[PDB]
């Protein structure tokens, strides 16, 4: 469905078509929220 | 409202039923006259300018005679019950846009090729239930459809509370959701409305409709979000705007065909149908054959309309006066 | 129809009373081929919710005589999230019946049945008029596609059949494309009776003694009364005899079968 081609290492939140990486927690933007992977 | 004819058709408004020619005093009186041999039937009536008789019906040359009630000629308005499709999701999925396309088919022009579409849209929220969906859907539909400065009204929108289930909750463009406080809404009723009417110039016409749904992305699947079924009709357009058009046409077979044309230089006909009253119709269809070789039939009909109040009082007395005079067996509605 | 002869074959009807051997009516009944269509448990026992499930029937001998006369009829059902195994077999048997057993098709192709899990020996018939409300049960374990009896004209259109093969397209399982089902030739249940094969045989073998120009030049013919009813089932006797060089000869005796083999065991 929705393909993501980037992974971003930032304390802040990236653009919503990117993966949020911060110190050991991975997040992604699904259904209007940043959804924690874990 | 121009109608078809088999051949010429004459109408006589029965506003009061008398028993003699001498009792005809007010415009709208009628009396069925016949022989004691029952070989000729005619209707003497009181015109707005004197006594006038109808044509002479040969009682051997009748084809059919039938009497139509008022509720047979009342148009049942079409209702459509819009609900959420339970197979797709019984609750609104969050973040999806719920668009509904109402497809009108006989908008202003006379064909199915003159079409019109009105939309309503709801973007669903995280805690939006089914009733809060139907509230915001009907607020959005009535905001688009029933604006005050439209050319004509198209459809009426009605919520139904699941506790009531038989009383329509009217939703207009002025309606706020502060007014709609019930928490159990299960459907949105969309129902067609009665178009305007001018006698002779604008006939009684209706714009039919169907609700159609755009697809939503439910679980990675583009599914259309709802179903629209046609529930049984609960309203009727009364007979009065149909009979006044039936009199406006049939008063040119007796009277003037030039109605209004060179405007101050016209004969003006007085019409005895009140358009805000229901009527019952009786169609005596008959013919004429000549003597030896003129055996072709001149198949014509004489219409009689009587105003009726619930139980058909004035028509069943009209038929009872015709049946004892003519010897016919017209059935009583 | 035209048969291959050992220089002659003459049929005599026993309506009332080298080798010789009687043939029962069960031997001359074409057992209609049944295929049982299921979902294979290797891929999934549940319909995968995003996939299109398409079944292809590959007919042969459709209108001509060859296996190059190939007819392809399709059934399809897209699975949903809440679809069960019994909702799949119900919705495909509806989809197969609209394509195969509708009003418009020029010839009968196949019969479509739904076996229920509670009634394993009872097959419910599905046609194009059948709606999803009629298939009320929630335990459907397979779909049966069975051959049909084709139209038959006496002596002008013989008894022949259109064989088929249910074949499956590929669904995406876990990122790989695999076939969604298994077709299995189970043992046949219903047959085709002998009345249409014997009445064409009696139509042919009576031209051996009588009129060979059957209806050619229709006002000037010799009409021959045929003594075989195509609505019965017949047991067949078959005596093969001969006459330096032999001239081999055949006699065929048919009699009505009432379920036991009387009137041919009485002959």
């Amino acid at each position: 469905m929705k393909t993501l081609r980037t992974l971003k290492i930032s304390p802040n939140a990236p653009d919503i078509n990117s993966v949020w990486l911060y110190k050991g927690t991975m997040k992604y933007f699904n259904n209007g929220e940043w959804e924690t992977i874990g | 409202m121009v109608i078809s004819i088999n051949q010429v058709r004459q109408l006589y408004v029965a506003k009061a039923l008398k028993a003699n020619t001498a009792a005809l005093t007010t415009a709208g009186d009628i009396v069925p006259k016949a022989d004691t041999a029952k070989t000729t039937l005619y209707f003497q009536s009181m015109s707005p300018a004197g006594i006038v008789a109808s044509d002479k019906i040969n009682l051997k040359h009748v084809l059919y005679a039938k009497a139509t009630p008022s509720e047979a000629l009342a148009h049942k308005l079409v209702r459509y019950s819009v609900t959420l499709d339970a197979d797709v999701s019984a609750t609104p999925v969050a973040g999806q846009n719920y668009i509904l396309r109402l497809a009108f088919r006989q908008y202003i022009g006379l064909s199915e090729e003159d079409q019109y579409f009105k939309y309503g849209e709801v973007i669903a929220r995280s805690g939006m239930t089914a009733s809060d969906f139907y509230k915001k859907m009907a607020i959005s539909l009535a905001k688009n459809l029933e604006n005050k400065t439209e050319s004509t009204p198209l459809v009426n929108i009605y919520l139904i509370s699941a506790a009531a289930a038989s009383t329509d909750v009217p939703v207009t463009s002025a309606t706020k959701e502060s007014d709609l406080t019930a928490t159990d809404y299960n459907q949105i009723i969309i129902e067609e409305t009665e178009q305007p009417w001018v006698l002779g110039m604008m006939p009684q016409a209706f714009i039919p409709f169907t609700p159609q749904f755009l697809t939503i992305t439910v679980d990675g699947e583009d599914r259309l979000w709802g179903v629209a079924t046609v529930v049984t009709p609960t309203k009727t357009v009364p007979d009065g705007h149909l009979i006044a058009d039936l009199e406006y046409f049939c008063m040119g077979a007796r009277g003037d065909i030039y109605r209004g044309m060179g405007y101050p230089n016209i004969i003006k006909t007085t019409y005895l149908v009140d358009p805000g009253a229901v009527y019952d119709v009786l169609d005596i269809h008959y013919f004429y054959t000549g003597s030896n070789e003129s055996v072709q039939k001149s198949e014509k009909t004489i219409t009689l309309v009587a105003v009726d109040d619930g139980s058909h009082t004035a028509m069943n007395a009209l038929i009872g006066a015709i049946n004892t005079a003519s010897g016919l067996t017209i059935a009583t509605l």
